[PDB]
RNA sequence: CUCCGAACGGUAAGAGCCUAGCAUGUAGA
């Protein structure tokens, strides 16, 4: 039951985490 | 120097160690030393080929461990 | 090891088939039925 | 009895499968 | 180093014996040489590549020959000592220290080589590698081999070697190198040599084969339950003798 | 044996059948709810929730507990094996395997309960330590200018090259010497056809890396070993054709990129002489290794996780694919990854770990390592054990002696899963440290 | 019993 | 430096002819 729900947050965890790292990545190829 | 065995089936099996240019007397002379029996008693054969009290061992070129169904006369 | 037993009892079955086989023409059944 | 015995890598009483016996006079 | 490794190669040796000797007869004689096995397969016999002492004695290398004279009996050299059939395969194979010292003294004189060929203008000059055409790291020969550029653009095999495992049912002996990549791992002719030669030649360790006559007084290669067959009869007197099993002599029915 | 437990087993049910509600004698039913019995025990050693349906309570009860009886000796049987495994005292040639498919499908059950526990169960991978191990990952690819992977096109000269390599291992592989079988006919007739038509081939290959999202189902096999087993898994002609090509496409572009770091690299070398002399020869090139007239000491780590297999995010292992490899062959290696499992009866479930039998499977695991040693070793230790990317070190070289001289590390090393540590530290670290 | 079983084989 | 072992795993099976050391001691008319 709580598995989905973990997952789910394990998910949406990685997707902002990858965003920000995207982002992150941006901003210091364009500061370099 | 040649071991042989002096072997049977019937609770004999002896290990005579024999000389390299040795007669057969002297061999049968040592069977009866370890087997317990009169000399001129004892016979030697491995079918059929009877060993005789003349021939001599490297005659027949017996080697270490060549085994002889042992019989008596 | 077993390849032995099995050679053994081959052989054995082969020996009672050819026992058989000189019995059941043997010369007292067949020849000895070829007087009859 | 011909060989050496002392070459061997340890030792060899007999590899017929039935060193029952155990001794050589060391003590 | 390992005293133990040494004892139980020797005990599986023997292990092996049994039943390579037992698998005939059920009564594990007493002398059997290893001359049975240690003969290749090039003459007839196994090829068993032995590490452990087996001591061949001197009373199974007597032959002759009835030419001009009559039965010209002669012996293998073993006066000296005991005869050592396998005195030890670490003799024959170079180790990784004397590997690792030959690679440090001949890749510099590789490069070498070929830094003069690039400034003389010369190519691959096998002539000029074949001093150090013997191992390398990997088999130099892998260096100017015919999938040369096929197999440098493949990085990575020893990963690939190693879950092969898990890529097929049977146990690859591969993690020691890649047959095409490394080469070669070993050279064994130098020990075939050795023990033909300590078997007394081949005249001496054939003496108990059937073909003293057989219309061949010469060696001429004719090799066509056929091996196992072929095996217990081309061995039948070596085998089938009297100072090996006990004396219980029995003849045929013909 | 077991067949005189099987017989007294059978014995019992009968006498239940007769004595444990019988529903009085009116010419009763016969051994076909035996026979009901029985095949309810095979489909449950299938790990399913089938039952023998089709009878009253108490019947089923009985049945119920002559299969837990059946179960509980033949686990007995299988222990008293697997006792006799290791050492085996001369075991004979049938016991083996009837031990090796009762181990097997001992390993199929828990393996379908860890994956049953998975799903049901949510044991994440700490999420909040899996965005650390992502941000350190990113920062080590910022740090090594290692660019992702460039998804082959139908435009580059070596690709044939490669496909005739994957073929000749394949082939290799599958037919050694006088072996063929019902399907590796068809797999020397897919490396025929592909030894013939390379374009073809090599179109299609695309096609299934930038279509193809699942895969068929994948059988297991488990290699006879005495004490570690080695699971060969079997997989799809096509698939492992493909497998074969995208696989060694990524390693070759590691190995041209530098995608790998030289520490975790069982590589292009003999394990004995690489791994003994270098590991040596940098215990003893050390700055002043074996000097303790200060109190120094030395220490040796050696161990081995025992976690690279069937506990791993796939979710993070698909994060990172992407995050260096493009999404289609990315997100292909993470379905291949949990894609089917298949026993001789059963079903394995997926999603539950990595199917190392899987072709292109040593990337996989080299960058699982490549990422834990990320996180063990950290950033400045690997920064300085590595060197930069125009002027990196040897596997186990240094720029100067002040980068090992300034942490405790000095020397490392790592195996598919094995690792090997050395660090020196000097005797105020030391008290600091057995105080901590 | 199979935790240590399959841990140990 | 004296501690030395024996049996089985062994002798194909066969049709015609021939020779013999051994064994009962009785019930009953």
């Amino acid at each position: 039951e709580n598995f989905a729900k973990l997952a789910e947050a394990l998910y949406i965890a990685d997707r902002k985490a990858r965003e920000a790292v995207e982002m992150r990545a941006q901003v210091e190829r364009k500061m370099a | 120097m040649i071991e042989v065995v002096c072997n049977d089936r019937l609770g004999k099996k002896v290990r005579v160690k024999c000389n390299t240019d040795d007669t057969i007397g002297d061999l049968k002379k040592l069977i009866a030393a370890q087997t317990g029996t009169r000399w001129n008693k004892i016979v030697l054969k491995k079918w059929y080929t009877i060993f005789k009290d003349h021939v001599s061992l490297g005659d027949y070129e017996i080697h270490d461990g060549m085994n002889l169904e042992l019989y008596y006369q | 090891e077993a390849r032995k037993r099995e050679l053994k009892k081959n052989k054995k079955q082969r020996m009672m088939v050819r026992a058989a086989v000189l019995k059941m023409k043997d010369p007292k059944q067949i020849i000895r039925d070829m007087e009859k | 009895d011909h060989f050496n015995k002392t070459i061997l890598p340890k030792v060899m009483q007999v590899k017929n499968f039935g060193r029952s016996g155990r001794t050589k006079y060391t003590h | 180093n390992t005293q133990e490794l040494l004892d139980l190669l020797v005990k599986c040796e023997n292990k092996i014996q049994t039943r390579i000797k037992i698998g005939l007869n059920s009564k594990m004689p007493s002398r059997f040489p290893p001359v049975v096995f240690y003969t290749p397969k090039e003459l007839g016999g196994l090829g068993m590549l032995s590490m452990g002492h087996v001591l061949i004695p001197q009373s199974d290398l007597r032959w002759s020959k009835q030419t001009d004279v009559g039965i010209t009996h002669f012996r293998s050299g073993m006066s000296h000592e005991e005869d050592q059939l396998i005195p030890n395969l670490y003799r024959y194979i170079q180790p990784w220290e004397s590997e690792f010292i030959d690679s440090q003294r001949v890749w510099a004189e590789y490069a070498l080589k070929r830094q003069e060929a690039i400034a003389q203008n010369r190519r691959l000059t096998l002539e000029d590698l074949e001093d150090s055409w013997d191992r390398g790291i990997p088999r130099i020969n892998t260096l100017f081999q015919k999938d040369r550029h096929t197999l440098a653009y493949d990085k990575g095999w020893r990963v690939r070697t190693d879950f092969k495992q898990y890529q097929v049912l049977k146990q690859n002996p591969f993690w020691w190198t890649h047959q095409r990549h490394d080469g070669k791992l070993w050279n064994l002719n130098n020990y075939r040599t050795d023990m033909i030669q300590a078997l007394g030649g081949v005249e001496g360790i054939l003496e108990h084969t059937l073909f003293k006559g057989t219309y061949f007084p010469t060696w001429e290669g004719l090799f066509w339950q056929i091996p196992n067959r072929r095996f217990t009869l081309w061995w039948s007197p070596t085998i089938n003798r009297a100072n090996v099993y006990v004396g219980f002599q029995v003849q045929l029915d013909l | 044996v077991e067949s005189h437990f099987d017989l007294e087993l059978r014995a019992a049910v009968m006498h239940d059948i007769l004595d444990m509600m019988p529903e009085g004698i009116k010419q009763n039913k016969a051994r076909t709810i035996l026979q009901h019995l029985s095949e309810a025990w095979r489909c449950w050693k299938a790990n399913i929730p089938w039952k023998v349906p089709g009878l009253p309570t108490p019947i089923e009860n009985m049945i119920l507990r002559y299969v837990k009886a059946k179960a509980d000796w033949w686990t007995n049987t299988a222990h008293y094996n697997r006792e006799r495994i290791r050492r085996g005292a001369t075991v004979d040639k049938t016991v083996c395997k009837k031990n090796l498919g009762r181990l097997t499908r001992l390993y199929l059950k828990a393996e379908q309960e860890r994956q049953h526990n998975y799903l049901k169960d949510g044991p994440y991978i700490t999420a909040e330590e899996a965005v650390a191990v992502y941000t350190t990952t990113v920062h080590w690819l910022e740090s090594r200018r290692f660019s992702p992977i460039p998804f082959p096109p139908l435009s580059y000269k070596h690709d044939t090259k490669l496909l005739i390599l994957a073929l000749e291992r394949l082939k290799e592989a599958y037919s050694v010497k006088s072996r063929l079988n019902q399907s590796q006919r068809e797999e020397l007739g897919l490396i025929e056809q592909a030894y013939d038509n390379p374009h073809e081939a090599l179109s299609r290959i695309k096609r299934h890396l930038l279509t193809q999202r699942a895969f068929k189902e994948v059988g297991i096999e488990f290699m006879d070993l005495y004490s570690h087993l080695v699971p060969v898994y079997d997989v799809e002609p096509l698939e492992k054709i493909t497998d074969a090509y995208l696989d060694q496409y990524l390693w070759y572009e590691a190995d041209k990129r530098r995608l790998f770091p030289p520490w975790i690299k069982p590589a292009d070398t003999e394990p004995p002489p690489l791994l003994v002399y270098k590991w040596c020869q940098g215990i003893n090139n050390l700055q002043d290794v074996w000097e303790t007239s200060e109190g120094e000491c030395n220490v040796m780590l050696e161990s081995r996780f025992e976690k690279m297999y069937e506990k791993i995010d796939l979710t993070l292992l698909n994060r990172l694919l992407r995050l260096i490899v493009d999404h289609n062959i990315a997100d292909y290696m993470t379905a291949k990854n949990n894609v089917v499992i298949n026993y001789k009866d059963m079903n394995h479930t997926n999603s539950y770990g990595i199917i190392r039998g899987l072709q292109f499977a040593s990337f996989i695991v080299q960058y699982y390592g490549l990422v834990m040693d990320l996180l063990v070793l950290g950033l400045h230790r690997a920064s300085e054990m590595a060197g930069p990317p125009q002027m990196p070190n040897d596997f186990l070289s240094f720029q100067d002696i002040a980068t090992e001289a300034a942490h405790p590390i000095r020397l490392f090393c790592r195996y598919i899963d094995r690792i090997h540590i050395f660090f020196r530290f000097t005797a105020d670290e030391a008290r600091d440290l057995i105080q901590r | 019993e199979f935790h240590k079983k399959f841990m140990e084989k």
